[PDB]
RNA sequence: AAAA
RNA sequence: CAAACCGCCUCUGCCCGCG
RNA sequence: GUGGAAAGGCGGGCAGAGGCGGUUUG
């Protein structure tokens, strides 16, 4: 569906959007196709409204550090789980604009993929919303938008 | 024609990024402990691209010194496309020129080409010289596991002449300060012109320690400096016994203008 | 250098059906004379109205450069410049398919060597690789070398190559407007390609599809009806010799 | 065409049953290019090297009948020496 | 064709702020040392941009000095859409139009492609100046460890035209007299045209002690002056014997439009007796 | 004859990427798993060479150790094309010139071919070392199972001395800091040569400590570095009964500087009461 | 709301030493707390001069936060009166203490605080 | 070796 | 208590030599 | 009493040229 990112697409896709994120409560919810199948609907609906892109590197770097830890860097990969929390609203916190309904299709997937990690395996339990966390990205990118 | 083998001087030190340090790929990495690195490829074709122009700014001044110069003259090949013909850049890469000798017994004299070694069609003169990567030190690896930041995102604009209208990009570059582990090995082939290859090695590091390495640099993304920790000789006799009988020059507090020399190297001289 | 091997499938289960020898006589002579024969006067450049549209990287030559080195009853062995042999086997299927009625088939193996290899190698690669793209489905075309968890069918490659080269590669060994200067778009999707043959379960090579041609891009259960491999898997002998046949 | 029987059906097919060929060859014949450089200019020369790579459990065996003594003052012996210096090819690149 | 190499004319000095300066309302600074800097590019383009300018409105009185400056014409690609025309700023970057030669030997001609360097599509005439990123002198280390105030934060009203309402916003601005430590070298690739670009940028930093720096600088945001060291020459010489074998033009209290005034014929004698 | 073989084991450390090559430039690999490996000859011919290099320069200085030394003057054979007419690199293979002796009881003297083997014309000398091949220790076969790159792509560029243009090609590396496990093995033949050839053998591997291994080595691609685990001596009577007879020394923790000197008169003490 | 801040009281009474929880309480303390900007903003650059430096700044912090109250008077003591209670428990344990550690904690909580201020109003 |  | 925008483009992307 | 013996896929090649974090708000 490239010509759905139509105009009403946010009044289109937003069928059954928080249902079932909130129903993906932690992080390991399907390892399946409902992963890249929820990643497409979850940008099918922010690129009709703006969706500043570039204000998310700070997470790719966060995620990188975490991932270096993976890799025999530290032991201690909770400090780094905690501060995205820490970082979680800031960013609405700072300012807003035009683009904060989007935002609101993107605050309310935050909490269902961010309260998990305090009794999480650290290495594991993790590659799912790190496939989430790119695959959103990536398809905005390919509807037109960035 | 007679390959042979005297010793390897090896110079070893630190490489200061006295401004942040672009080499791109953001930065290059090894895959292995994340850190950001310099590679020897990168570092010898930078001390090469500078003694090239410093030859060819000399070339007829040193046709009997170095024979072989007397076979050039000076400028690219591009305005007339041939390979081999009165001009000193004389090798096509991919569509761009460069100076490499065509033979084993014409860059035996070339003094770019005896030190950064050559190639060719029925002949092939290899290099003297061995440029290794080089890895973050042992402070840094411990300023990386400390918590610091090793690398940067410097962020650019482009501005419009007429209606200042500004376009930004963004840059990811080593921080300035961070120092690099390096070493160079020069294979001592001859033992008539060992002095000048080391001397026209020195000669590159100083052209290179006035300009730039890597990235932008005529906007301030270079200027490398060259912290000298141990010339040593390891003669044909250290690679037999084993035994610690190499020579050491003492400057750990010096230079890469400061070495260039007779006082340093007479124990390599006696040595022969 | 593009060395071709190949032969009809099935044919002694076809001349153990003649019951006459004058039935026998007329089938062995037509299946020769079509490897004697007409297989010179393809690569004159002859029966265009029979083949028209066939996978071809540069127009036909009035001289072209393939020495055939034997032709009988079934089989061939054919080399030359090795993106004109790309374009001779499919043009010889679809002439074998018309001298037929449509009722045999052949296999073509190919190879595409160094001008300067010895013979018995150069031999058993395409030798394999006829057994290979023949053991499969006796109807298919090893159309370059490939890496998998490998032959094609003939109809499937050229129902590909009516779609994914034409927007790609404009004629004679250049890619169209504004795909040059974006040739490693071109490589690098074959990382992505190769992304798929390290697991086929992992659907990490959508949506780097989609971030790639953003800076083949979804999935599809009608792959995993049965598990046959995605449309991403098909793409390798296409872009592969379009990389070949421009600037390598 | 196939070569090599499985130990089961080979049992059957010496007795003229119905048997099946395995699916899978153990091992791969690979030809590796070397190369021979000069010593003074480096330049080189390829030639071409067949070779057989095993996968990761397989390997080769062979069977042996006759008595004990003979297979434990002579063969035993000479394997344990064989396996330190190969059988047959490069056997100084670690080949045998 | 034809690079040649005859030696490195080198700059030194500080920048002495005397208005407060904002490059960034963070200013970007060293992610190492804390401190702020000048960084090489905010200064080069700064310089190019303050240059382009001066040739681009007065292209009577360079034209016969300076060839290839016969395919412009006073104005700007920004209308129209092509690259090549004869409009002066014929490069688009992606939305903005900046001058620079398509070509290798009409930038080896050209006054501002042959000092500042010049991109193209396999042409690409490289630099001759390299600039470097002025970090602070140590007489601002020194007032770093005093835990003095080496920026400030002001506050800037914006005030309604109509219901005559404030929206005040604070800039955190590098304080004034903060003494940057810059570096400028130019990089002698032929003998004939050396004065053109040394006395060509001493008139950038003219132009540019007459303009700002960084910022809005309309507001008050740049006033850059310039205080010299040292111009050495550095001959090919020095960089194979390593003394001091290096011609030094001594002006250590003059000044940017005194260097450039009667007596740079005066001062670079020595270096037109070395070339 | 025979008189038992010393296997000599331990680890190699690819310190900086290895690179081999399989004729947009692979590493050779393993073609059923998948994962590089140093080859048997990639690492014997260039301990062959580095050895050559070092004979040849004592040609003059061993002629009264190792006869058949007399018979070679320093240089090679290519512009006068005769082979063996008096240099040392004196056969000719296909294009390039080895030192290689053209008989048994010539090269039973020779240092290099009594170790590395000869070929000769009716007489062949074999060679007296085994070096096998070189396989990822099972750690990095472990961190091959956690998804960890183990080869990367190096993107490399050829520039214009004059415009500044850009030609990339890239390499295929090996990670550095992997870690392959060698094996080595020696023939002890003739119990005078033993000292001799696991002396030669070692000053061979010295050399490589500070020379590369295949690839592009001068611009940073070898530094190869042996981490040995112990030898074994593997006497004649052990091949005939198979109890435990066999001498090892340990060097665990020591490098082949550390060994030839250190372990040659105190770690080989008990070999020499076996001979 | 008497219960949370009740609740908040209760935590602030658990609020001891710089060292507050393992867990996600400095988190679920900041969400209370956060549920004005410009007064905040002299501790808020205060905590940058934590990071790249010493004594006598924590002083000066001390006094930088009583000069909250320290300024406004008047109906500003009752929406104030825990801005003295959370944090000074978590700076008087840091006096005998290194710089390098037991801070990271405080400094994460009083900008949690301001990083859900603006969204929780 | 599917009549090379 | 910061209002608004712009958040990468331009060019090459394996060659010469052994069979 | 081994289809064997001997044989470094390697020499040379800067991820580079160009680009003010900027325009307006007492
Ligand atoms: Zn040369
Ligand atoms: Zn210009
Ligand atoms: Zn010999």
């Amino acid at each position: 569906k490239k010509m759905l990112e139509k105009g009403k697409q946010w009044e289109a896709i937003q069928p059954y959007f928080d249902n079932v994120v909130r129903e993906a409560k932690n992080f390991l919810e399907w390892s399946p196709n409902k992963r890249l199948a929820n990643a497409v609907t979850v940008a099918a609906y922010l690129t009709s409204q703006g969706l500043k892109t570039n204000q998310v590197r700070k997470i790719l770097d966060m995620a990188r550090t975490t991932e270096l830890k993976v890799k025999r860097g530290e032991g201690d990969i909770k400090d780094d789980l905690v501060k995205m929390r820490y970082l979680l609203a800031y960013t609405v916190g700072k300012a807003t604009g035009q683009s904060k309904y989007s935002l609101d299709a993107f605050h309310r997937i935050l909490d269902p993929m961010l309260e998990v990690l305090m009794g999480s395996p650290k290495k594991e339990n993790f590659e799912k919303f790190y496939d989430f966390l790119q695959a959103v990205v990536a398809y905005h990118k390919f509807f037109g938008g960035g | 024609m007679d390959r042979r083998f005297y010793g390897k001087i090896v110079i070893k030190g630190k490489i200061k990024a006295v401004t942040g340090l672009h080499i791109g790929s953001p930065v290059i990495k090894d895959p292995h402990t994340g850190l950001p690195y310099i590679p020897g490829s990168s570092l010898k074709g930078r001390l090469r691209s500078l003694f090239e122009i410093l030859v060819n700014s000399r070339l007829g001044e040193w046709r009997e010194k170095y024979p072989s110069l007397a076979n050039y003259s000076p400028g690219s090949c591009r305005p007339d496309n041939q390979e081999n013909c009165g001009k000193f850049f004389n090798r096509k890469i991919n569509r761009g020129w460069i100076h490499v000798c065509p033979d084993y017994e014409t860059a035996l004299a070339c003094p770019v080409c005896r030190l950064f070694g050559a190639s060719g069609k029925e002949s092939n003169f290899p290099s003297r010289i061995i440029v290794r990567d080089a890895f973050l030190t042992k402070e840094w690896e411990e300023k990386w596991r400390a918590g610091e930041a090793i690398t940067e995102a410097k962020i650019e604009v482009g501005i419009d002449r007429v209606t200042s209208q500004a376009n930004p990009r963004t840059n990811e570059r080593v921080v300035a300060g961070a120092e690099f582990e390096f070493e160079i090995i020069y294979n001592v082939e001859n033992t008539t012109h060992w002095r000048d290859d080391i001397k026209n090695l020195l000669t590159a590091m100083a052209l290179l320690e006035d300009s730039y390495l890597g990235g932008s640099g005529s906007r301030g993304y270079g200027k490398v400096k060259f912290i000298f920790d141990s010339f040593e000789f390891r003669p044909l006799d250290y690679y037999r016994t084993g035994k610690d009988e190499d020579i050491v020059s003492i400057d750990a507090r010096e230079k890469s203008v400061s070495d260039i020399f007779d006082s340093l190297f007479s124990e390599v001289e006696g040595k022969l | 250098l593009g060395v071709m091997k190949g032969d009809v499938d099935r044919l002694g289960e076809f001349f153990s059906s003649m019951d006459s020898p004058s039935k026998l006589a007329t089938a062995s002579r037509f299946m020769d004379y079509f490897f004697k024969g007409y297989i010179g006067a393809i690569i004159e450049g002859k029966f265009g109205y029979i083949i028209g549209d066939v996978p071809s990287l540069r127009d036909w030559p009035e001289e072209p450069d393939i020495v055939v080195v034997y032709a009988g009853g079934d089989a061939f062995f054919i080399v030359g410049a090795w993106d004109q042999i790309f374009e001779l086997a499919f043009r010889v299927r679809r002439a074998f398919n018309a001298y037929t009625g449509g009722k045999l088939t052949l296999s073509v193996g190919l190879g595409y060597f160094d001008e300067r290899t010895p013979i018995y190698r150069m031999a058993d690669v395409v030798s394999e690789r006829l057994d290979t793209a023949k053991d499969e489905g006796r109807n298919r075309v090893f159309v370059v070398g490939r890496s998998r968890p490998l032959s094609y069918e003939w109809n499937h490659y050229e129902e590909l190559w009516r779609t994914y080269a034409p927007r790609i590669y404009a004629g004679n060994g250049r890619l169209k407007g504004k795909l040059e200067s974006k040739k490693g778009l071109l490589w690098k999707l074959l990382e992505i390609r190769e992304l798929y043959v390290r697991d086929p379960n992992d659907v990490r090579w959508a949506y780097l599809t989609a971030y790639l041609l953003g800076r083949l891009v979804g999935i599809d259960t009608k792959a995993v009806e049965r598990k046959e491999p995605q449309p991403v898997y098909w793409v390798d002998g296409v872009l592969k010799i379009v990389l070949m046949a421009v600037r390598r | 065409k196939a070569k090599y029987l499985d130990l089961k059906n080979f049992e059957l097919a010496l007795r003229l049953r119905p048997f099946t060929i395995p699916e899978e060859i153990p091992y791969a014949r690979v030809d590796v290019p070397r190369v021979v450089l000069d010593r003074v200019t480096q330049d080189s020369s390829i030639y071409f090297w067949e070779e057989i790579r095993f996968r990761e459990k397989s390997g080769v065996y062979f069977l042996y009948s006759g008595p004990r003594e003979v297979f434990d003052g002579y063969i035993a012996p000479a394997m344990r020496f064989l396996g330190d210096t190969g059988i047959g090819g490069k056997s100084t690149w670690g080949a045998g």
